[PDB]
RNA sequence: CGACUCUUAGCGGUGGAUCACUCGGCUCGUGCGUCGAUGAAGAACGCAGCUAGCUGCGAGAAUUAAUGUGAAUUGCAGGACACAUUGAUCAUCGACACUUCGAACGCACUUGCGGCCCCGGGUUCCUCCCGGGGCUACGCCUGUCUGAGCGUCGCU
RNA sequence: CACGAUCCUUCUGACCUUUUGGGUUUUAAGCAGGAGGUGUCAGAAAAGUUACCACAGGGAUAACUGGCUUGUGGCGGCCAAGCGUUCAUAGCGACGUCGCUUUUUGAUCCUUCGAUGUCGGCUCUUCCUAUCAUUGUGAAGCAGAAUUCACCAAGCGUUGGAUUGUUCACCCACUAAUAGGGAACGUGAGCUGGGUUUAGACCGUCGUGAGACAGGUUAGUUUUACCCUACUGAUGAUGUGUUGUUGCCAUGGUAAUCCUGCUCAGUACGAGAGGAACCGCAGGUUCAGACAUUUGGUGUAUGUGCUUGGCUGAGGAGCCAAUGGG
RNA sequence: AAGCAUCGCGAAGGCCCGCGGCGGGUGUUGACGCGAUGUGAUUUCUGCCCAGUGCUCUGAAUGUCAAAGUGAAGAAAUUCAAUGAAGCGCGGGUAAACGGCGGGAGUAACUAUGACUCUCUUAAGGUAGCCAAAUGCCUCGUCAUCUAAUUAGUGACGCGCAUGAAUGGAUGAACGAGAUUCCCACUGUCCCUACCUACUAUCCAGCGAAACCACAGCCAAGGGAACGGGCUUGGCGGAAUCAGCGGGGAAAGAAGACCCUGUUGAGCUUGACUCUAGUCUGGCACGGUGAAGAGACAUGUUUUUUCACUGACCCGGUGAGGCGG
RNA sequence: CCUCUGGCAUGUUGGAACAAUGUAGGUAAGGGAAGUCGGCAAGCCGGAUCCGUAACUUCGGGAUAAGGAUUGGCUCUAAGG
RNA sequence: UGGAGCCGCCGCAGGUGCAGAUCUUGGUGGUAGUAGCAAAUAUUCAAACGAGAACUUUGAAGGCCGAAGUGGAGAAGGGUUCCAUGUGAACAGCAGUUGAACAUGGGUCAGUCGGUCCUGAGAGAUGGGCGAGCGCCGUUCCGAAGGGACGGGCGAUGGCCUC
RNA sequence: GGCCCGUCUCGCCCGCCGCGCCGGGGAGGUGGAGCACGAGCGCACGUGUUAGGACCCGAAAGAUGGUGAACUAUGCCUGGGCAGGGCGAAGCCAGAGGAAACUCUGGUGGAGGUCCGUAGCGGUCCUGACGUGCAAAUCGGUCGUCCGACCUGGGUAUAGGGGCGAAAGACUAAUCGAACCAUCUAGUAGCUGGUUCCCUCCGAAGUUUCCCUCAGGAUAGCUGGCGCUCUCGCACACGCAGUUU
RNA sequence: ACCCACCCGACCCGUCUUGAAACACGGACCAAGGAGUCUAACACGUGCGCGAGUCGGGGGCUCGCACGAAAGCCGCCGUGG
RNA sequence: UAAGGCUAAAUACCGGCACGAGACCGAUAGUCAACAAGUACCGUAAGGGAAAGUUGAAAAGAACUUUGAAGAGAGAGUUCA
RNA sequence: CGCGACCUCAGAUCAGACGUGGCGACCCGCUGAAUUUAAGCAUAUUAGUCAGCGGAGGAGAAGAAACUAACCAGGAUUCCCUCAGUAACGGCGAGUGAACAGGGAAGAGCCCAGCGCCGAAUCCCCGCCCCGCGGCGGGGCGCGGGACAUGUGGCGUACGGAA
C-alpha cells in the first residue's frame, strides 16, 4: 500500500537536517605552497560549540600568503587544543597535538583524527567526538600509507594526505545515559527529524513490510537480500550473522 | 433532512 | 334550525395550469475566412446634468473628426441651434485618439525602487529639488564598433 | 461402462495442390487419416483475507417471533410380571402399549432482508393450572403427631440475601408456602446496557501471511410522540319546554388475607416417647381505604435568634454572597 | 520513552528520493556517525534447537545456465557442436533471524506415587522460572482463607485443552481520570418514600415551525402470505375537545451493517496466475598507447593474460597563485 | 465571595397560575450498600498550627501515609528594627 | 367566462395519450394556532416624546459584570458596519417611537505610527543541464557572471573657457 | 431415373505442332448451400433479431488532466504566554564528636520531563443536560495536566497510490482502508423500480437437452399472425381421431 | 346527471409473487413534464413498378431555387451492385 | 531511381464575421441563458450555476370628497372592459 | 614585443529587422488511457479513441513514382462511387479490415546539389540625384563598405543534358 517510513527520508523535506545554527562545515585547509612544501603558522582565536555536533571545532586563524589578509578556518578541535595556541600545518610541521601534517611524514603509531581520505579533501575520516585513527606502515616507493579506522578496518591511503595529531576533544560522550526521553527530544532537535521511531510491528501492513497481525509479530523473517527494492529492505539488511 | 441516528449507531441492529 | 362534519352548486380567495401570442433558441445551407510588441484576447479602474445594472466608450471617456442623411433627442430638465445652415439626429467610419495590468518590456509587484539623455520652474549647469518628455525585456538574424585567446600564420 | 470439439502441435499418406512476373530446388501453406486434453468430462489459463469494508439485489436463503410437526423434552393413561414381612393395584410398578402438551430442543422454511431493535435484570398488569400453601373433602402400609395418594378449586398468597451479565444453578435465612407456566421465549419512543455483537487493544491456539477462534480479557454515542387509537383523569354532548332539587338504579367494577399466642391440654390418642382438634379470647402479617390529635420528616411564613466575607462614615436599621451558612 | 540488543556502510559507500540530469535527501555529515530492525526503566536472568523457511560467506574444484561471440555441415535460410555470467544446486556460518522445543512400558517388604530401569522417536524434545494468571477446554478444578451464605477476591497445588524466557521470563519502589476484591468511614443506592426551592410543562397576548400521512383508526374469535382497522361470525357504536400516557399503529429514521446470491467492487496478504520500476550479472558500443609474455588452432590467425601509459571518461581542491624540467 | 472606576439591562418576548411528568438544586426519623453488573450518583474528607506517622522501598520515597488535638470575640504580656 | 384565431373530410409525419417510477419542477393540505420562543439571579416607580409604550429616552430606586470584566485599546477578518438627520412597507422568530434595517447626506489629513529597506526558514530567474513538449532541475553549481571607483594622462565642449 | 463439381473404386479405348510422369473420355458408388424452360431487381410499410446511450431511471468501481496544508498531520523560521503553595537534591556555614577516617546536629541553598493548584492546554465519569439542539459534537458539574517530549500567533516546507503520522488506518478544509473539481460518461448491470387511450378475436408457460448453467441464456415444446393446397349440401365425400369393437 | 334515504353486494390501488386486503414494498394532495426512439445490417410477410433483368447512386446537363436545396432529363442507363 | 526542395484545383470546417431557410421548439419546451445570464448565489480554489416573458389600442396608471397614524377602504372617475 | 592577416569566440540601450501570447470547428506533429465488449479474464477489443503537450492556414496535409501491375498494360496528389464488410488479421472468439483495377470531381506541373563551362559574370548594406511613394520600388551616379572561391549568379536535372 503506502510508502514506507525510510522511503520518504529521501525525499526531504519534513527529514532534512536542521542547519541554521550550525556555525560552519567543519574542514582542515586547503593545500597551498605554504603546507605542499613548509608550514603556515595560525592560532587558535576560539574554541566553539557546533550544534548537533558532539565535537567542538575551533577558529584558527592564518594569513593568506598572497593578499594582505587574515583567513580563518574551522578545525575539529582535537583534545588538548586551548586558545591563544600556535597550531602549526604543512609537511615541515612538527608534530605535536593539533597540528595538521601529512600522514606520510609522521612515524608509524601515530594518532590522528580529521584524516584526508583522499588528498586535498579537506578531512574526511574519524572526526566524531572521541575518536582517531592510527598510521600503522608506510611504502615509501608508490607513495603510499595504511591507517587503521575507528571501525577497526585498516584503509590504504596516499601518503600525501593529511590529517590533525591527537584525539578529536568532547571523548566520552556516549558514557553518560540520557535517562529523559526529553533529553533525547533536545538531542535530535537540534540534528534531523528522525526521533520517536514506531516499531514497524506497531503499524498496520499498509506501512511496513512487518505491520499488521492479531499479535505483535514480524512473521516473516527479519533478515533480507541486499538485492532487496525499496520497501521491504527492512529488518537486518543482508545480515551476515544475526544473534548475540 | 433529520439526523435520527449516528452513523456507528445503525438503529435496528440484529448481527 | 342550533355547533361541528360531509356532499354538491354560486360567488370570493389561494395558486399560476391551459389557451393565445414571441425582438429567443435549435437545425440545415450560402458567401467570406480578418487577432497580436504599431501591444492582442482577457482582466482592472474610470467616464452621463440627474445613471445603480446592462450596454457604449478611455482623462478628447454615453464619445472627437470626417462622410452620408436632413430635424430631432425625449423619463425630466436644460439648452442649443436661424433645420434658406457642414446642419439637429441617426447611420457609416478612411482621420484623430485610445487610463492601468496583461505575451507584458528598466527592476519589482508594495503600486515599491530605479538608471541614463533633453526641456520648463529650480538654477542662472550648482548640483540639488520639483514637474514634463524620450529611452532603459529576453531571444535571434544581417551588418557595425570594441575586444579576447601558449587557436593558425606573417613581417619585424 | 471404460471416454473428449475449434485453435495449436506432431506423425503418416499422393511422381497431389499452392508458395503469387516466370522456372529449378529447400522451406512454408493446403487436402485426408491417426496421436498430444480439456474428469467443472459440449471443452476459461487462475489463491487467500476483510471485524476497516462497499454496491446491486434476495424473504428464491440463514440468524427471532409466530405457523405446521412433536422425534426429543415434559406431563398422563391402559395391562400387570414384581416390590410392598403377608397382599398385583395403600403407595408403587418391569416387559409391553395408548395418549396429551407446546413453559425444552430439534425438524421445517410459509411470513418479514426500501430492517418487526437482537440476552438478561429491574418495573407493571393480566391470564392458565399440570395445586406448594390456605378453604371444603374422599386415601392410606391414617393411633396421635407427622403424611404422602386423590377430588372440587386458581379466591388469596408464594419473600429477604451471598456468588454469577446470566437464564439456569447453588447456598444462607425466614416462612403458611418459599408450586409451575403464558402473554411477539409479555414488557429498550419504559429503563438499564453487565452481556453477546463493529471499529482500539491484550493473551493463548491456528495461519508463511493478511488474518481466524459458540477460546479467554479490557475499552467502547441506547434518537423522536405534538398524530390516531387504547387507557387515565378533565370539560362537554343529544333528549326531558327552560332551569334548579332531592333521588331511583340498567349496566360496569369490587377485597380482603393468612399467621401467632393464650385456652381447650400435657387432655383425647398412645406401652411410652410424644401429642392433637372445634368454640372462645388477645394480637399480628400481607393487602385495601382514610387521616395528621400525637411522634417523626419537610420548611423560602425567607418566622425568629446566632454567625462568616463584604457593603450603606459609625451606632442602630438593613442588604448582597442564584436559598451566604447554620 | 530511556535502557538493552542485533544488522549495513570507510564515500565510485550504506540507506533513500527522482521521468530525466557530471540531479537530489541523510550531509554545514565520517563509525562516540548515518542508516535498518527488534525489545522496552531498574533488579535478576535470557536454557536447548541451524532439520524447515530466511539471511549470509566461498567458488574453476563444478551439474545446469541467455544473448552475443567461436567452430560445423549445408546453395542459403540453417542446423549441429564446443564454449559458458549471475542465479539456482553443491559446501560452511547464523536463533536478542522467522520460528520450534515428545510419546510409550515396568519398577520402592500396606497401598500410593514413583528416585530407578526399559524401549520407540525427533532439529532439539520446554531448562530457569511462572500459573486454573488479561493465558486452563473439562471448570463453579482441589485445599486453605475471606463471608450467615461467595460461579467473585487472595494464598497454595500443577496434572499446564494450548505458560515460559528481548516472539522476552521472573520481579518491582514510585506513578495511573487504567482492570479487579475486601475493610473502615460516609451516605435516600436501598428498606420507602416524603417535603421544599428555581426553570419548565400548564392558561392567556403576540409570534409560530417540523417529521409523518394509500384510505383510515373500538374489540374477540375465524379463516387468510400460517399474529387484521378494514373481510366472516359475534360483541357493539353518541357531537366537539383538554391534560396526561407510552399498550397498539408488527409507528418514524435509513433501498439490512448480519446471512446468501451476483460470473459487481475495493483495502490488505501471500507459495495464486500474468506482468513490472528497481537491482544483480553477461554481451556489443563510446574504448585508445606500449610492453612483455602465455596458451589454442595451423605449419599465419584467433583467444588474449598480466603489467604499465594518458588523451577520452570520472572524481576531488582552489580566487584554478608558485607545476615538471 | 463583596465593592469603586467603567459597563450592562438578564442574552430572540411578556402576563396569570404553582397540577403531573421532568431539568437543576436542597433536606430527611431508624437502619447503613440490604440497592445495583458494579458504592454508579451523592456524602464523608478538606484550610492552617501543633503533635504523630506503618508496610514496603530503586534508600530518593512511601507521606497531607494512617491517627489525634486545637482554631471565634475581647483585653493584655513578651519577643523580634 | 374570455377576447383572436380555429376547425371537418382525404392523405402524409411524429419529441402523440400517465396514477404509480423513495420519478422531475412548481403549488397546497392535515398535522396546528400545535411543538415551541426555559442556559448564564432583576426588575420597579415617575415623566417626556409620541396616533400608539411591558420593550424608546430622561430622572429616581433595586441589581449584576466585579479589573483572568459584560471595562478601555489593538492584530487577523469584515468593508462603510462609523456619524448625523429622516422613515416606520419589509427584516431584527412579541413589540418598537428603536437598530448594525431602509433613505438622504457626511466622515479616515503624518519627514517622526506603520508599509516602504534588510535578511530569516524558504521561494526563485540567468549560465549549465535535462526535456517529444507546455516545461523541469538547479541556485553556485560544466559561466569571458564587475559598466563601478580612485589617481594620472590625453581629447571635447558648457559656462566672467577664469576656474 | 438423368446431368454438373468434389471424391473414391474398377476398367477399357481415343487425341496431336509439340508422343508426355501430356491431354481426353467410360462404368459403378459417394460429398455439394447444384442443374432438371428463369424470378429477380428497386422502392415502400409491418414484425422480429442484433450493433449502437438503444425503453426510462439506478451502482460499488476504472482512467486522464487539474485545485487544495484557511482545518488537521509533521519539520523549519520569527514572535508571544505560563498566580500562589508543598517537598527540599548538590554546593556552603557553624557547632559537637573523632587520635585519624570522617561522622553527627542546627542552619543556609533552591535542584526536579518533582507534588498540589489558577490562567492556558486537555477531555475521565455522570453512560447527567441536549438529542427536529445553542451546537452537522454544544452545556453543566466532576475530572487530567500546569517549566516541559509545555501552550500558542504569523511566515515557510511536504499533495493523492502522494503527503504527514509518539501508529488510531489517524489526519490531508463538516469528505479518507485512497481528498476534492472537470472530463472519458448517457461507464456496465444475468439485478430493484416504472413503462401513458377504447373495443374486438385467439391465448400460454414454469417441462427438453446444452451452457463456469442453477435470480440468465440456447434449443425443443406450448401461443399468435399470415397464408396457401384441397374437400363438399349445389340428392350424388375421402381421409383423420387422448374413444370403443 | 346534484343531494338524501333504504335493502343487497362490496377489503386499496400499483407491483414482484405458487400465494397480497396483508403485520410485503411504492403512493399526503393537485398541476405540468415523464419511458420501446432513430441510424445501420439482416430475415420473413405484405403493397407498387419493371421483369432476365433490375437499379440508382455518384456524377453530369436543365436556373437567379419564391415555392427547389425540389422537379425533369442523361450512348453517363450502366463503371458498378 | 530512393537518402534535397516548391506547387494551384476538386476536399474539410459544432470557432469567427455576414446572410438565407425550416413538415423543429414555443417560456418546466427551445441554448445554461426570449428578461440587467455565465448574471445573482455558492465554494479557499479547481469549479458549480439558477429562477425570472405578457396591464391596455392609448397611461387614458384612478383628479376630487370622505374614514383611518398609516397600510388599507367607501364614493367619484379613466377604459369596450 | 610590437605591428599585421585570418580562425574561433565574447560584449554593446551599437544600425536595422524578425520571434514571443491568443483563438482553436476544420488541419499537421507527438503523446495516449480506462470505463466498455468478450456474458469471467489476462492477448484482443474499446483505440492511435478521450484527456495531455506542441505548430499552422484560409484551408491544412499530400503531390509529380525507388508507383501500379503482370494487361493488347496503366501513369503525381486529393475527393466521391465502387471495389468490400472482400483479401487479410484475430484466445481464427469477440470482433477487426485495407489496396489495385473501373467510373467520376479536378487536373499543372516544376526547381536544386552534383557533373561542367562562363575574369564572381552574383548578393547585401551605405551615400547623392530624377521619378514613384498608406503593400519601400525603379533608373542613374559614387575607388563607399561588406558578403562570397570552405563557392554567389546564367545555362542545366534523368522527360535526358551539354558542347
Ligand atoms: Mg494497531
Ligand atoms: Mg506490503
Ligand atoms: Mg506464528
Ligand atoms: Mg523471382
Ligand atoms: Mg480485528
Ligand atoms: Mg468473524
Ligand atoms: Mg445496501
Ligand atoms: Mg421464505
Ligand atoms: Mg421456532
Ligand atoms: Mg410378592
Ligand atoms: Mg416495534
Ligand atoms: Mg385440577
Ligand atoms: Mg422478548
Ligand atoms: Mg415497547
Ligand atoms: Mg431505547
Ligand atoms: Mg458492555
Ligand atoms: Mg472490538
Ligand atoms: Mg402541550
Ligand atoms: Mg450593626
Ligand atoms: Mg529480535
Ligand atoms: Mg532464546
Ligand atoms: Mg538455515
Ligand atoms: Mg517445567
Ligand atoms: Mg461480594
Ligand atoms: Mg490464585
Ligand atoms: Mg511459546
Ligand atoms: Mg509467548
Ligand atoms: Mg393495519
Ligand atoms: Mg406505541
Ligand atoms: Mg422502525
Ligand atoms: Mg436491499
Ligand atoms: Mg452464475
Ligand atoms: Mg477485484
Ligand atoms: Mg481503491
Ligand atoms: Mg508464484
Ligand atoms: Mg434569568
Ligand atoms: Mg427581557
Ligand atoms: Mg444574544
Ligand atoms: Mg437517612
Ligand atoms: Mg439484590
Ligand atoms: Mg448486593
Ligand atoms: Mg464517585
Ligand atoms: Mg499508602
Ligand atoms: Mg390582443
Ligand atoms: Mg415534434
Ligand atoms: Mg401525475
Ligand atoms: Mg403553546
Ligand atoms: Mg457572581
Ligand atoms: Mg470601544
Ligand atoms: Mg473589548
Ligand atoms: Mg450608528
Ligand atoms: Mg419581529
Ligand atoms: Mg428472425
Ligand atoms: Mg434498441
Ligand atoms: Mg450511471
Ligand atoms: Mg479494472
Ligand atoms: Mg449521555
Ligand atoms: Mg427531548
Ligand atoms: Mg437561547
Ligand atoms: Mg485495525
Ligand atoms: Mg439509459
Ligand atoms: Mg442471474
Ligand atoms: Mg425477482
Ligand atoms: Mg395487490
Ligand atoms: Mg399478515
Ligand atoms: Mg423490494
Ligand atoms: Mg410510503
Ligand atoms: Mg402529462
Ligand atoms: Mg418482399
Ligand atoms: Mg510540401
Ligand atoms: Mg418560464
Ligand atoms: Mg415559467
Ligand atoms: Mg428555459
Ligand atoms: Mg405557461
Ligand atoms: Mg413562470
Ligand atoms: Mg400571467
Ligand atoms: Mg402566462
Ligand atoms: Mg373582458
Ligand atoms: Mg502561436
Ligand atoms: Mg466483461
Ligand atoms: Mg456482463
Ligand atoms: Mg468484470
Ligand atoms: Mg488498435
Ligand atoms: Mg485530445
Ligand atoms: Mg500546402
Ligand atoms: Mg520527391
Ligand atoms: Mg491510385
Ligand atoms: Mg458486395
Ligand atoms: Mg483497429
Ligand atoms: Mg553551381
Amino acid at each position: 500500500g503506502r510508502v514506507i517510513r525510510g522511503q520518504r527520508k529521501g525525499a526531504g523535506s519534513v527529514f532534512r537536517a536542521h542547519v541554521k545554527h550550525r556555525k560552519g562545515a567543519a574542514r582542515l585547509r586547503a593545500v597551498d605552497f605554504a603546507e605542499r612544501h613548509g608550514y603556515i603558522k595560525g592560532i587558535v582565536k576560539d574554541i566553539i560549540h557546533d550544534p548537533g555536533r558532539g565535537a567542538p571545532l575551533a577558529k584558527v586563524v592564518f594569513r593568506d600568503p598572497y593578499r594582505f589578509k587574515k583567513r580563518t578556518e574551522l578545525f575539529i578541535a582535537a583534545e588538548g587544543i586551548h586558545t591563544g595556541q600556535f597550531v602549526y600545518c604543512g609537511k615541515k610541521a612538527q608534530l605535536n597535538i593539533g597540528n595538521v601534517l601529512p600522514v606520510g611524514t609522521m612515524p608509524e603509531g601515530t594518532i590522528v583524527c580529521c584524516l584526508e581520505e583522499k588528498p586535498g579533501d579537506r578531512g574526511k575520516l574519524a572526526r566524531a567526538s572521541g575518536n582517531y585513527a592510527t598510521v600503522i606502515s608506510h611504502n615509501p616507493e608508490t607513495k603510499k600509507t595504511r591507517v587503521k579506522l575507528p571501525s577497526g578496518s585498516k584503509k590504504v591511503i596516499s601518503s600525501a594526505n593529511r590529517a590533525v595529531v591527537g584525539v578529536v576533544a568532547g571523548g566520552g560522550r556516549i558514557d553518560k545515559p540520557i535517562l529523559k526521553a526529553g533529553r533525547a527530544y533536545h538531542k535530535y532537535k537540534a540534528k534531523r527529524n528522525c526521533w520517536p521511531r514506531v516499531r514497524g510491528v506497531a503499524m498496520n501492513p499498509v506501512e511496513h513490510p512487518f505491520g499488521g497481525g492479531n499479535h505483535q509479530h514480524i512473521g516473516k523473517p527479519s533478515t533480507i537480500r541486499r538485492d532487496a527494492p525499496a520497501g521491504r529492505k527492512v529488518g537486518l539488511i543482508a545480515a551476515r550473522r544475526t544473534g548475540r | 433532512g433529520m439526523w435520527r441516528f449516528y452513523t456507528e449507531d445503525s438503529p435496528g441492529l440484529k448481527v
